[PDB]
């Protein structure tokens, strides 16, 4: 129950290129800083560079869609990495099972774009339907986005610590 | 003409607080502000134009010689999925409307820049609120892309024209209540990317953000549609010297707003010619501003100009009068106005003009006048020498007027330069050709694109085939298209319609009809031996 060593085993992991374990300590001391990620994590114990390596992770993992959730987590979303990470057609994420965890409108945009192109009609109706959600409207007060960011990102974390351990 | 650029970008699947999503808010708006610039008898001249954000051979939905029918028809089927290619779209917006310029004899490049010869035209650009995408990330900055420019184009260096209005509608619509109804008549800008785009070419960018802000948005935008005259002012250089009836200190410096030119085509001589001075011999010709920077300075100058010289009536639309009204709008005074950048050989302007209100002191009358008034109106050898500070093009239309006179000159030093008439119906043609090549390929789609890529992770050559919407697929016709459940029946039902020997038989099981049921169509298509003479 130390968040800062398990943080320290999850990027010595990292650097021996076992990323599977890197996330799982990941979640681990994700787990013991927030009580199960019922509340929002500490800015300290989550940093930019640990939702970075979390990506680096995620991506050679053949798990993008992951990876486009995380790169939300950041204090500035990094649309570059995702939209990269979306171009791939060889996930093993559950693609069209994790789009209700996306909040941001430019992701979901980019999402349906990519299935209208690749004629991949069902999966564009269910990121349209996911746009089309009142609580994301890219025009609330703020009052209510960054509720409904912080319950997703509570669920996207719930869901990733029932995958892994 | 008026193009409504619709962006249909997967960004605007979002739905509001009313049930439905931007797009169909911006669609019914559309259908709104057509009822009500029907209500305006004067909409019996314009043509519609419709404008997406798809490819370029997919962009254009309708464009030149299409009726309101098919522009309603394909404003109707509107699919909102893609990203926002904002930059991309304006630029195919303005090159479709600048596609029959070169060839009519609009701005010519050659011969002035005449105001009279006019193609007004309204962007409304209706996009999402931000965070535009190039498939690569998420920019800022809103730059327009120059890849392929037009034959003809460098001259302008400028995508728009000198009618070419932006306005805006950014549909800022929340999701939940949209309460924000406390100004009643206010309507704030947007202040999003689109906003320096639109004040450069001199319409405002709204914020919608209720429905009623909507409806007053619209009921203000249907009064701003008239003539383009669009010309930039500049306090330099007289460090406001205003000292008429108080002291001055101000905003109304750059004024770009546009002027209403109302005909009695329009009627007018005495054009802005041009901002450089032209030589006799230049083989590469300055390009051209869309909007001229002309400057006022503030000088009685014997405002009082009576002659028998041919009378214009460019009226000015009131946008920074709060200058001149502090002034009591100058009563029997005014100001002359000259052009900048090089208007003759060697001087930094030449007055051309002033701004000499109305007696009813209502808006600007913008009074032109010829290149330099104040020596040709008050022989002894002197216009032969006077012809000499004035450009040699000009000559031209002040000629006309001599005819109102006599006829002096002749065609002996009516050349404007032996370079520049070189290398101008090359362009010409070929700005006919391509104007001629996208009016054909406007409403022919021909996607043809289905297909699933199967790939490898008859080899290196498969494709999964799609969901086709209209197939229509043929049951009597074709025996593939009968499924497994509804065989036998349909077996006996071939099989009674094969041997009932009808008149007129055809392949179609059920085919009630199409979307539209006309009245009057079908009862065309008939014969009735009745005229109701009682």
């Amino acid at each position: 129950n130390n968040h800062s060593w398990l943080i320290i085993q999850a990027d010595i992991y990292f650097a021996t290129n076992q990323y599977s374990a890197a996330l799982h300590y990941y979640l681990q001391a994700g787990a013991v800083c927030s009580d199960f990620f019922n509340k929002a994590v500490p800015p300290d114990v989550y940093t930019d560079q640990v939702i970075k390596r979390m990506i680096k992770c995620c991506s050679l993992l053949n798990c993008h869609t992951q990876v486009a959730i995380l790169c939300q987590f950041l204090r500035e979303i990094d649309y570059k990495t995702a939209f990269k990470s979306l171009q791939e057609q060889n996930s093993h994420d559950a693609m069209d099972s994790y789009y209700d965890y996306i909040w941001d409108v430019t992701i979901l945009e980019y999402l349906t774009y990519l299935h209208h192109k690749r004629g991949e009609t069902d999966k564009r109706q269910i990121a349209i339907k996911a746009i089309g959600q009142t609580e994301l409207n890219a025009s609330n007060p703020e009052e209510v986005l960054q509720l409904a960011a912080q319950r997703r990102k509570k669920k996207f974390l719930q869901a990733m610590a029932k995958l892994y351990f | 003409i008026l193009l409504f650029l619709i962006d249909t970008s997967a960004s605007m699947n979002q739905r509001s607080h009313l049930g439905t999503t931007y797009l169909d808010t911006a669609k019914g708006a559309v259908e709104t502000f057509m009822k009500l610039r029907a209500r305006d008898p004067a909409s019996r001249g314009d043509r519609y134009m419709l404008v997406t954000f798809e490819e370029p051979p997919y962009a254009i939905k309708a464009g030149w010689k299409e009726n309101h029918a098919t522009f309603m028809n394909e404003l109707k089927n509107l699919q909102a999925e893609g990203l926002t290619t904002l930059g991309q779209s304006l630029r195919t917006a303005f090159d479709l409307l600048n596609l029959n310029r070169l060839v009519t004899g609009i701005d010519n490049y050659g011969q002035g820049r005449n105001p009279f010869f006019l193609e007004p035209a309204i962007i409304i650009t209706i996009t999402d609120g931000s965070k535009l995408t190039t498939t690569s990330g998420v920019q800022d900055e809103l730059h327009l892309p120059l890849n392929s420019p037009l034959p003809g184009s460098e001259l302008t260096k400028e995508p728009f024209r000198w009618d070419q209005r932006l306005f805006a509608l950014v549909l800022r619509l929340p999701g939940t209540m949209s309460v924000e109804s406390e100004q009643l008549t206010g309507v704030p800008l947007d202040d999003s990317a689109i906003t320096p785009m639109c004040e450069v070419t001199g319409g405002r960018s709204y914020s919608v953000c209720s429905p009623r802000m909507l409806n007053q948005c619209l009921e203000s935008l249907v009064q701003k549609v008239q003539s383009g005259v669009v010309i930039n002012f500049e306090k330099a250089g007289p460090d406001p010297s205003p000292v008429e009836d108080g002291q001055p200190d101000g905003s109304q410096p750059w004024h770009s707003c546009h002027k209403l030119i109302y005909v009695r085509v329009p009627i007018g001589h005495w054009p802005v010619p041009e901002s450089f001075w032209p030589d006799q011999n230049s083989p590469t010709l300055p390009p051209r501003t869309s909007h001229p920077v002309v400057k006022f300075s503030c000088t009685d100058c014997e405002p009082m100009v009576i002659d028998k010289l041919p009378f214009d009536k460019y009226e000015l639309e009131p946008s920074p009068l709060t200058q001149f009204i502090l002034e009591r709008k100058s009563p029997q005074t005014c100001w002359q106005v000259y052009v900048s950048n090089s208007a003759k050989y060697s001087e930094l302007g030449h007055p051309f003009g002033y701004l000499k209100a109305s007696t009813a002191l209502n808006c600007v009358n913008l009074f032109v006048m010829p290149y330099n008034y104040p020596v040709l109106l008050p022989w002894r050898q002197s216009f032969e020498s006077y012809l000499k500070t004035m450009p040699p093009y000009y000559l031209g239309p002040l000629k006309k007027a001599v005819r109102m006179m006599g006829a002096p000159n002749l065609i002996a030093d009516s050349m404007e330069y032996g370079l520049s008439y070189s290398v101008i119906s090359y362009l010409k043609k070929l700005s006919q050709q391509a104007k001629i090549e996208s009016d054909r390929v406007i409403g022919s789609v021909g996607k043809k694109v289905v297909q699933e890529t199967g790939i490898k992770v008859e080899y290196t050559g498969f494709q999964v085939a799609l969901l086709n919407k209209d197939l229509k697929p043929q049951t009597f016709r074709n025996a593939y298209d009968i499924p497994r459940r509804n065989l036998l029946d349909h077996l006996t039902r071939m099989r009674s319609n094969l041997l009932k020997s009808t008149r007129r038989f055809l392949k179609g099981q059920d085919e009630d009809q199409v979307h539209s049921v006309p009245i009057a169509q079908m009862g065309n298509y008939q014969e009735y031996l009745k005229q109701v003479p009682s």
